[PDB]
């Protein structure tokens, strides 16, 4: 959860 | 492995990871207003955020950090980095802020948004400061990487400080090449890092106004900007 | 200006000598503090420290050579940062504690006595410990504090070129201190950079502190001195 | 008019 969190994974 | 890079490599890696200069959705026919200008700056920023997040992954060391730390650093410095970028772009446009190639703004255009004037002036002052210091592209990328790693650092995370020291070594290396004396090398280093103090100031003042806006007149913020924003409130 | 002629040693001795006195809080063991009394103690101490800070400022080499208005601008912009780096510096030998005064030593708790104070405490505490692990020296502290005074408001102004000239001198003084302590050329600039980066966070702590002091002014209560209100309005 | 003005001018 958390967009910033998600984007940092891709 | 970020601690085994030579100064030249650091520069190359950072210069390589440089995000593109995005374009505004500025429609020159559309007459300006409060909602539209902040909508313009907000949308541009929202798209830049996506490039910044991916630029962060390419900053030496950033990836070595836990994922929770990465989030913290960015939530802390996202506006500072947006600002030093804006300032670096506007460098050769005195009295003007180059938000985008198609969105070039001067002091009087800020007045269209209440309380925008002070922010524009600090930003303009920073760029002119960059201009009389003749800030170099190689130096800029180092500062921006420093902002990313430093702004949110305050168990034992001496790694981030290891990388920070590396970048400091990189900055000195750059100045030694430019033919500066030792004394000049340390003076310019000091001058550069002290500017970050004022960039921090602009960021906090910026955040402040962004809060107000949100819970007030609704200049709709992107879902990403809203999450980053709450990280300061 | 006579500030540029000074040597590293001369710059140092002049700064140590300008150091403000350590002030005491309104003693009264009546524990624990409420919120009105806590903010009352801090406000009154800060208000008294300010008077001395101005004396200290005028003794910082180069500050006297500034126009009255320039001097006012600088102080108005950096007054809380200056108070904070002082607080932080006093608290160094008291881990997990803020030494507002010799008779006012607040730990992590007690920051709760005021809503939104615990967050400020922890940044302050974090800065203090950072200083401690770096083994910050008094001669370096005075250099840092003077830098804040001259730098914080310089980008919101011949007179500016003057300030930057002095700032360079204080940098020369810093590197000199590090050279004397036996640091390698590389350790010197790494430390210099380290110390200056902390100024960015002291600026941060100040900005947060400012906006709180407003809400506390706008919401009235906790009577602020006219001097404070005047320093405050310069940030609103 | 500012208290700060007085303190700066009367600095000791
Ligand atoms: C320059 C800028 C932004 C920016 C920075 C760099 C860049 O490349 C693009 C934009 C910015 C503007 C809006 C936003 O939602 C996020 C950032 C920005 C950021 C915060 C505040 C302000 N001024 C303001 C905002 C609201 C208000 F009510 C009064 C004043 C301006
Ligand atoms: C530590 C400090 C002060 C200080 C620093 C150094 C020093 O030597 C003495 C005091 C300070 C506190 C009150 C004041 O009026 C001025 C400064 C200070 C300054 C601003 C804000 C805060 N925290 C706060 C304030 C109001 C609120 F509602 C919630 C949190 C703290």
């Amino acid at each position: 959860h958390k967009i910033l969190h998600r984007l940092l994974q891709d | 492995l970020a601690l085994s890079l030579t100064a030249d490599q650091m520069v190359s890696a950072l210069l390589d990871a440089e995000p593109p200069i995005l374009y505004s959705e500025y429609d020159p026919t559309r007459p300006f207003s409060e909602a539209s200008m902040m909508g313009l700056l907000t949308n541009l920023a929202d798209r830049e955020l996506v490039h910044m997040i991916n630029w962060a992954k390419r900053v030496p060391g950033f990836v070595d950090l836990t994922l929770h730390d990465q989030v913290h650093l960015l939530e802390c410095a996202w506006l500072e980095i947006l600002m030093i970028g804006l300032v670096w772009r506007s460098m050769e446009h005195p009295g003007k802020l180059l938000f985008a190639p198609n969105l070039l703004l001067d002091r009087n255009q800020g007045k269209c948004v209440e309380g925008m004037v002070e922010i524009f002036d600090m930003l303009l002052a920073t760029s002119s400061r960059f201009r009389m210091m003749n800030l170099q592209g190689e130096e800029f990328v180092c500062l921006k990487s420093i902002i990313l790693l430093n702004s949110g650092v305050y168990e034992e995370k001496d790694h981030i400080h290891r990388v920070l020291d590396k970048i400091t070594d990189t900055l000195i290396h750059l100045m030694a090449k430019a033919g500066l004396t030792l004394q000049q090398q340390h003076q310019r280093l000091a001058q550069l890092l002290l500017i970050l103090s004022h960039i921090r100031h602009m960021s906090n003042k910026g955040m402040e106004h962004l809060y107000s806006m949100k819970c007030k007149n609704v200049v709709p913020l992107s879902d990403l900007l809203l999450e980053m924003l709450d990280a300061h409130r």
